[PDB]
């Protein structure tokens, strides 16, 4: 559903540039002229829709239109709207008919909307804003990405015939890496549900499908099998997303040249500890709690003492089904994949022990025993806490001690003591959060030790799989560290965009010095330079005895002063502040931050693990330093891992999907323009094509310019006695066009955006006796095209005509 | 099966049927005959068919791949913005002007008698003549 | 004498999306598919509702029955008319056609047998024959 804080977020994106040419040179109004509005009853009344479409009528005036709406369809109903409120329309151009927004004659706000719209009512859900690939989730099978499209869109001589595709992207970076020796990394974004873990999906099938075989398959094998074992262990259901990713992937790959998977890498990061804990309402677990309890067979429950999925205190007992999604169907997937990676019947079983162990700890019981106010295990669940540790491969004696009892120190002097029940219980939980995290990256672990090359990687395919820029209401640390990578990959992305524009200028010999470049250089110093920034300070007052999350806040806001990019909240400012991020200011929230990033199992706990005597549950925490120390802090092990990752992806060559989710009804052929107008924004869509548009954008050889505008001056170009180069510049000077609008390089004309159009225009006046003859022959032409639509679906109208004539028989 | 039987003599003629009876008959029976379908049968055995033709004729006019998603394709095809609707005048013209065209008529009585409404949703429109 | 209402009426709908009614834009691409070229005088005057009526009545009294394409090739002016392919295909690419290259081979299907240099006269005959 629309809220009314979502109108008001894509209001503010909502800009007009150019300005509407309704009026011929008299002052009487084109007639027919169409424009977009934003002022419409249609609007008002339903909140998917932003624009509409109208008529300007005869007698408007230059400072106020009159307009009559025309689609959706209307009243008839004259009505005055201000110029600002009117967006020019591209009334002719089929949007099916090219894949890149910016070919577009106008790039308004309600044009892109519109373009993208039609596209996905054809079930073309994807499109480029170079170098950005659009992706609309069509929440339905489209049938696009079948081996049979695989090996189109690899076999094709000439892939840049077919629409754009995630395969295009697939194939021009395996292309590139092969053709000139270079690691790429295909980088996949957006919000929740928006389609990015499919995606990704289907570009690893394209990758492992080869055209005469692959001699590593036990590798890809494995590497494949690994994906609905890291969904069922790192997937979850929330109200946004069936299958919710709930942790950032990051995979290298080695791929033949033809197809096939030689050898990989796998790396997750960020994984929502919090949620095995507890679930919001309507929410699940991970998936492989529900796999697991459902799909385990009598004599796998009998052994662990299985309970239903309705009674384990760590699983909402209100949430367990999920429609479309058959647990027992994916538990036998998931074990079959685990095979398929190479883990033995004994090394699952573990597995699956461990899991049952945590379940089962959750459910038990802690009360106060009071005699000062200690914790005790109820001496009904004794037994219950004996079997978890158990299952668990630990010791039980040790890991009770460890929950109970206390060490503090005073003056200089440890003094043991008890904890209390509520810091016993958070003791259990984090005992179990951090031994479900350990095994998930355990698994992954073992993964990559049967599927790694031996001496690292020489070239390789990238590919990040992780959420976009996230706007919530109450934003917590979870969202800073979202949002500190997304600025990251933001300047991935403008770096690579001027790198590649400022190198096409030098080898063309065209000026750099007007080439513009929006860094975000202050922003991600504010979050993350050593010693002045947020990461920075979160760090120290974790590190202080009595930290407290205002402390935090408030050494920020008087240190971070020297920039703009920090803001202290008006409201609520002594536990709130706000970051001016490249999509804009977002507020966080720091309760709980301090708590949230100390949330790391260390100390005695941690060796107890250790000393399990099963050797999986002892490599779990393997070479974990023992313990407050930095090396334990989420955001500073997190920072670490940041750019770690960075400096990997940005010695490659990048390629940017962006995902579109277009509503939040998981419906197919449902677009809500305020939810996907939001998305345009904060996926730098809207800013890509300006971005292209830029300075000197037009660029052809001399030959392409001349069969493209050889009418501006047909004398000049078909003079024998000129070089191709020099009639570029005959033409050019003879056309009218300014000297700032056009550069001639080595082999291509320059020209600016606005230059190309014009000389357009120019050209067209020089043909205007042809206007009427290609007129006819065109619409001629159409009236043919339209007709031959019809004439297939005239079998079907056939069926229903027939239909007809037999009801009224039957009356 | 015994209806078939009846429906015929109740139309025969000297042992034979004429086409325009058999689709009559075979609509009775609740199949949806087309010209296409007549066109089949004349080419086989002219305009006259005996008993053993007439029910080939039957057989050739069942159509079970008929369903709402092959009806509706037309419609579809002028749904640009993909409402599921559309008003009633398009309906019309599209049944009037293509295929096996009804008069005037015969379709605004078809829609009128399935809606009162100016929009018709026509994947229902077409569930309903399905029947 | 010979009726062209049925033609008329079947067009209008094809670019009306079968609606009675039709935007100036897809009247102007009508009138031009049936070689009907407006000046701007003319257009002004025009209704800003355009409906099936109109239409009929409008191209009855417009529609050239001797000579439909005469925009294309006037047989009355001795034009003696031929011009090269690649050039023809550059002028309707300059004057922003909405034909892609499929149907850019669509018009030098109807219109070219051979790779030859195109007559207009040759365009205006085909498109007459496929009215
Ligand atoms: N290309 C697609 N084609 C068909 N269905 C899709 C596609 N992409 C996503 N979906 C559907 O949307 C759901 C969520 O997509 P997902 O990739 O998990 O989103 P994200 O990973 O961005 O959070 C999928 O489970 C699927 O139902
Ligand atoms: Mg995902």
């Amino acid at each position: 559903a629309v809220t009314n804080e979502e109108i008001k977020t894509a209001s503010k994106i909502v800009r007009r540039v150019s300005n509407v040419e309704a009026f011929d040179k008299s002052g009487s109004v084109f007639k027919g002229y169409q424009i977009w509005t934003d002022i419409s009853p249609t609007i008002e009344n339903d909140p998917n829709i932003m624009f509409v479409k109208c008529v300007v009528q005869q007698g408007s005036k230059k400072e106020k239109l009159t307009v009559v709406q025309i689609d959706p369809p209307g009243t008839g109903t004259p009505y005055d709207i201000d110029p600002t409120h009117a967006w020019n329309c591209n009334s002719q151009v089929d949007p099916m008919s090219f894949g890149d927004i910016g070919l577009l004659n106008h790039t308004n706000i309600p044009c892109v909307l519109d373009f993208l719209k039609h596209r996905y009512l054809k079930n073309q859900i994807y499109t480029t804003a170079v170098p950005l690939i659009v992706a609309i989730n069509p929440y339905k099978d489209l049938g696009n990405t079948t081996n049979e499209w695989i090996r189109r869109y690899r076999d094709t001589a000439d892939h840049t015939k077919l629409p754009p595709h995630v395969f295009t992207c697939a194939r021009e970076a395996l292309s590139n890496l092969h053709g000139v020796n270079k690691s790429q990394t295909i980088i996949v974004s957006g919000e929740s549900g928006a389609g990015k873990t499919e995606a990704t999906k289907q570009i690893m099938r394209y990758f492992a499908s080869s055209k005469s075989g692959n001699m590593d398959l036990r590798i890809q094998t494995a590497i494949m099998a690994a994906n609905p074992v890291l969904e069922a262990f790192g997937n979850a259901k929330t109200i946004r997303n069936n299958n919710s990713s709930r942790f950032g992937r990051f995979m290298q790959l080695v791929i033949s040249h033809e197809g096939g998977i030689r050898y990989g890498s796998v790396v997750a990061f960020l994984l929502e500890k919090s949620r095995i804990i507890t679930q919001d309402d309507n929410e699940r677990s991970y998936h492989i709690f529900y796999q697991f309890l459902k799909g385990a067979n009598s004599t796998m429950k009998s052994k662990f003492g299985l309970k239903g999925v309705t009674e384990y205190k760590l699983l909402n007992p209100n949430s367990t089904e999920v429609s479309g999604v058959d647990d027992v169907k994916d538990f036998e997937e998931v074990i079959e994949s685990l095979k398929n990676m190479e883990l033995s019947e004994s090394d699952i079983e573990v597995i699956f022990s461990i899991v049952a162990g945590i379940l089962t700890l959750g459910n038990v019981r802690l009360i106060e025993k009071q005699e000062s106010d200690a914790a005790a295990i109820m001496d009904e669940d004794m037994g219950v806490f004996n079997k978890a540790c158990e299952l668990m491969y630990l010791d039980p004696e040790l890991i009770k001690r460890e929950i109970l009892i206390k060490v503090t120190v005073a003056g200089g002097t440890k003094i043991e003591g008890r904890w209390n029940k509520n810091d016993a219980e958070v003791l259990k939980s984090s005992l179990c959060k951090a031994m479900y995290e350990k095994l998930f990256l355990w698994i992954i672990r073992h993964l990559n030790s049967r599927i790694e090359p031996e001496g690292g990687f020489k070239t390789f395919m990238g590919m990040l799989d992780i959420f976009g820029f996230e706007v919530f209401k109450n934003n917590s640390l979870e969202q800073l560290f979202i949002n500190i990578t997304n600025e990251m990959l933001q300047k991935n992305f403008v770096d690579i965009v001027f790198e590649r524009e400022s190198k096409l200028y030098k080898d063309e010999g065209i000026s750099t010095a007007e080439l513009k470049y929006t860094s975000n250089k202050e922003v991600i110093n504010v979050l993350c330079e050593k010693g002045k920034s947020v990461l920075s300070y979160l760090e120290d007052q974790c590190l202080a005895p009595g930290g407290t999350d205002e402390k935090f806040v408030s050494s920020c806001a008087t240190n971070l002063k020297e920039n703009n990019k920090f803001t202290p909240a008006k409201v609520a400012s002594n536990k709130n502040f706000i970051i001016q991020h490249t999509i804009g200011p977002i507020q966080y929230c720091a309760e709980s931050f301090l708590l949230k990033n100390k949330d790391v199992l260390r100390g005695d706990l941690v060796e107890v693990i250790k000393d399990s005597p099963n050797p999986i549950v002892q490599q779990l925490f393997e070479g974990q330093v023992i313990e407050i120390a930095k090396g334990s802090l989420i955001g500073s092990q997190f920072l670490n891992q940041l750019t770690s990752l960075m400096n990997l992806i940005n010695s490659t060559e990048p390629h940017f999907i962006r995902c579109i989710k277009p509503n939040e009804n998981k419906k197919p052929l449902e677009w809500c323009e305020p939810k996907i107008l939001i998305q345009l924004h904060a996926l730098s869509i809207l800013e890509a094509l300006v971005l292209r548009q830029l300075g000197y954008s037009y660029r052809r050889t001399f030959e392409e310019f001349l069969y493209q505008y050889k009418f501006v001056d047909i004398a000049a170009a078909e003079d024998s006695s000129v070089e191709n180069q020099n009639k570029c510049v005959n033409i050019l000077k003879l056309s009218g066009l300014s000297e700032s609008m056009y550069k001639i390089g080595k082999s291509m004309v320059f020209l600016k955006q606005e230059g190309a159009k014009i000389l357009t225009k120019i050209q067209r006046e020089k043909l205007v006796e042809w206007e009427n003859c290609v007129s006819v022959i065109e619409a001629a032409i159409l009236k043919h095209k339209y007709k031959q639509k019809v004439n297939k679906n005239i079998p079907s109208l056939l069926r229903v005509q027939a239909h007809i004539r037999k009801k009224m028989v039957a009356q | 099966e015994s209806d078939v039987r009846i429906y015929f003599n109740e139309k025969s003629s000297g042992g034979k049927i004429s086409i325009d009876n058999a689709s009559y008959n075979a609509r009775k029976l609740g199949l949806a005959p087309s010209s296409i379908d007549e066109k089949k049968i004349k080419e086989l055995y002219g305009d006259n068919l005996t008993y053993e033709q007439y029910l080939e004729y039957l057989s050739i006019c069942v159509h079970d791949k008929d369903n709402v998603e092959e009806l509706i394709k037309m419609f579809a095809h002028f749904d640009n913005n993909c409402t599921g609707y559309l008003t009633k005048s398009q309906m019309k013209n599209i049944l009037t002007t293509w295929g096996d065209a009804l008069t005037d008529q015969e379709a605004i009585d078809a829609l009128n008698a399935f809606s009162s409404e100016d929009n018709i949703d026509y994947k229902l429109f077409c569930e309903d003549i399905l029947q | 004498a010979s009726d062209m209402e049925e033609k008329f009426r079947e067009a209008f709908i094809l670019f009306s999306s079968c609606s009675d009614h039709i935007e100036m834009y897809k009247f102007f691409e009508l009138m031009n598919s049936f070689g009907i070229i407006l000046t701007n005088d003319e257009k002004a005057a025009l209704p800003n509702d355009i409906n099936m009526d109109y239409w009929l009545n409008f191209a009855k009294k417009h529609y050239n029955y001797e000579q439909p394409f005469k925009h294309i090739n006037n047989v009355n002016e001795q034009n003696t008319v031929q011009i090269k392919i690649d050039n023809f295909l550059g002028i309707m690419k300059a004057l922003d056609t909405r034909l892609t290259e499929s149907d850019l081979n669509i018009l030098l299907q109807i219109t070219n047998p051979e790779n030859k240099t195109l007559n207009l006269k040759t365009v205006s005959q085909k498109l007459t024959e496929s009215i």
